[PDB]
């Protein structure tokens, strides 16, 4: 087996700033690599061939380079649709390919904008009643959403998923669902989604009556 | 004695078109170099950064041997800093180049009097092969600003066109099989050498 | 555009077998290897085999072959991988992929989109998909915001589209989150209040896994 190591598992980078992912082959392949970009939720894309090749329709901005067990992936003038993380393979011997690294885009503050949705009368007649919070397009990614009902804070029931870096502005962007029963539902009348972020001291709150 | 496989290469039974251009990687073996370049039947051998009597003296870490055909007024193409169909869009050498190109006229084998048109090369692509890009994809080309829908039609061809071999053809359009050996100089344990 | 399209997720009992497809459009299988690799969470990329379409020779990583088949048919241009007595440890994403040179090894230019494959005793479940609609966050925003919850499905994954796709700018749709042995998701779409509830945005869903498929219209409230 020849192994081939990433010991950058994530990279961070600006938007116009460049980059150099390192892969270290475990024996000589001679220039037997190819890079792959894979964004989230796609497969990969092939990049360069030979070590040092682009193919055709690739961005000048990539390059490979190295001979020997030593490569790196070089990209210059990064822009925001470069979040993925790259492979680099071996085909020297077989095929084997590294543990990638993950690029992070770096930008400026952005406040989220939130939103709330009362459970659909589908949902109700079937007996549950989900009310969803979205928080879009802010950064960084750290925040916090605090559920309210009637004045009081709710925990229990609530679940909560992030996107990836949006591969247009690099903002975050985060769903925060509130589930219980229809007849729980019905016992109260204010529902209130709270987000705390770092550009803004006074959290963004939006609600709603039944 | 283990010899580099040449025959496979050089006399395959069958042969690639130019645009689906075989590659062969040659490694651990004894390379005598001096049977090629000392066959007569070769018309065209030509060697870049090395030379061709002296082969046998040079010892490589990968020998990479690509084999296709062209018609003879082509073969000129097959260097480093070529222009024209082949060279942009079939078949590219990189300026750099280190390695020899061979080739023979095989109209007594490619050719038939009905016309041999299994021979395919591209004639059209939306920008020129980088340096051993290998280009197999059939999609209709867009000459104009119309798109294609994938069929053919007014300014929306099929991207490969078939040579048409006849014996009864001019030397300039008869078939030639090629063989490109690249000789790559790593600076690793060399594997491919003369005796 | 050269497009390797891979047929669908697939709810596989453990020791059972399975057979995935992946069609090729803009090049012919027969002048190039097709390959397979896998991909999880953990363990990465691993290359399971490819096969030469011309001969029908197909060669396997030694951890694949006892498992692995891979097979083709140049006259649909289609190429196979059968796996058989499937574990937990088969649980992955396999994608077809082409090579770029014939008659030695390189890089592989074109990858299908991915087939994720589940094994699991479970049955299947397909979601219940419902609107999301405002939801007071009142006017006037330029934009609004709407969704789709996609709830309680078995396995991965579900596919959201917007407006069949003519809506692309302003969606995000959130990774699934497990809980009791059942999916969900959401997804969020924004678009200028001009067009909403003026024009009809619809949320389109697909669970591969169940062959099953929902449209739903968000309209507005009451
Ligand atoms: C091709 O075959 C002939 C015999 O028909 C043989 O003399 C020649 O050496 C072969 N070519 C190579 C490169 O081995």
């Amino acid at each position: 087996d020849i192994v081939m190591t990433q010991s950058q598992k994530f990279m961070s980078t600006s938007v116009g700033d460049r980059v150099s992912v390192t892969c270290k082959a475990s024996q000589n392949v001679g220039t037997h690599v190819a890079w792959y970009q894979q964004k989230p939720g796609q497969s990969p894309k092939a990049l360069i061939y030979s070590a040092s090749y682009r193919y055709s329709g690739v961005p000048d901005r990539f390059t490979g380079s190295g001979v020997g067990t030593d490569f790196t992936l070089t990209i210059t003038n990064v822009q925001s649709e470069d979040l993925a993380e790259y492979f680099c393979q071996q085909y020297n011997s077989y095929f084997t390919f590294g543990s990638g690294t993950k690029l992070e885009i770096k930008r400026a503050d952005a406040a989220p904008t939130v939103s709330i949705f009362p459970p659909s009368s589908e949902q109700l007649t079937s007996g549950g009643a989900s009310v969803v919070c979205f928080l879009n397009n802010f950064y960084p990614k750290d925040i916090n959403v605090k559920w309210k009902i009637d004045g009081s804070e709710r925990q229990n029931g609530v679940l909560n998923s992030w996107t990836d870096q949006d591969s247009k502005d690099s903002t975050y962007s985060m769903s925060s669902t509130l589930t219980l029963t229809k007849d729980e539902y019905e016992r109260h009348n204010s529902y209130t989604c709270e987000a705390t972020h770092k550009t803004s001291t006074s959290p963004i709150v939006k609600s709603f009556n039944r | 004695t283990n010899l580099c496989p040449f025959g496979e290469v050089f006399n395959a039974t069958r042969f690639a078109s130019v645009y689906a251009w075989n590659r062969k990687r040659i490694s651990n073996c004894v390379a005598d170099y001096s049977v090629l370049y000392n066959s007569a039947s070769f018309s065209t051998f030509k060697c870049y950064g090395v030379s061709p009597t002296k082969l046998n003296d040079l010892c490589f870490t990968n020998v990479y041997a690509d084999s296709f055909v062209i018609r003879g007024d082509e073969v000129r193409q097959i260097a480093p800093g070529q222009t024209g169909k082949i060279a942009d869009y079939n078949y590219k050498l990189p300026d750099d180049f280190t390695g020899c190109v061979i080739a023979w006229n095989s109209n007594n084998l490619d050719s038939k009097v009905g016309g041999n048109y299994n021979y395919l090369y591209r004639l059209f692509r939306k920008s020129n092969l980088k340096p051993f890009e290998r280009d197999i994809s059939t999609e209709i080309y867009q000459a104009g600003s119309t798109p294609c829908n994938g069929v053919e039609g007014f300014n929306c061809y099929f991207p490969l066109q078939s040579y048409g071999f006849q014996p009864t053809n001019g030397v300039g359009y008869q078939p030639y099989r090629v063989v490109v050996l690249s000789f790559e100089l790593l600076h690793a344990p060399a594997t491919v050498c003369g005796p | 555009e050269v497009q390797l399209q891979q047929s669908g997720a697939e709810l596989v009992k453990p020791g059972a077998s399975v057979k995935l497809s992946c069609t090729t459009s803009g090049f012919n299988i027969i002048d190039t290897y097709m390959h397979w690799v896998k991909q999880r969470p953990e363990e990465g990329l691993e290359w399971i085999g490819g096969i030469d379409p011309v001969n029908g020779n197909s060669e396997y990583d030694p951890k694949f072959q006892d498992k692995a088949t891979i097979t083709a048919d140049t006259s649909s241009n289609t190429a196979y991988l059968h796996l058989s007595r499937l574990t937990s440890e088969d649980t992955a994403v396999y994608y077809c992929a082409s090579a770029h040179y014939y008659g030695s090894s390189s890089s592989f230019p074109y990858w299908g989109q991915g087939t994720d494959l589940v094994t699991v005793s479970a049955k299947t479940t397909p979601p219940s998909v419902y609107p999301l609609a405002p939801g007071s966050a009142a006017q006037t925003n330029s934009m609004v915001t709407l969704g789709c919850l996609v709830k309680g499905y078995f396995p991965e994954p579900v596919t959201v589209t917007w407006n069949s796709g003519s809506l692309s700018s302003g969606v995000h749709t959130f990774p699934a989150v497990l809980q009791s042995d059942l999916y969900t998701l959401s997804s969020s779409v924004t678009v200028p209040s001009s067009p909403w509830p003026s024009e009809t945005v619809t949320c389109n869903v697909a669970h591969p896994a169940s062959s099953t498929k929902v449209d739903k219209k968000i309209v507005p409230r009451g």
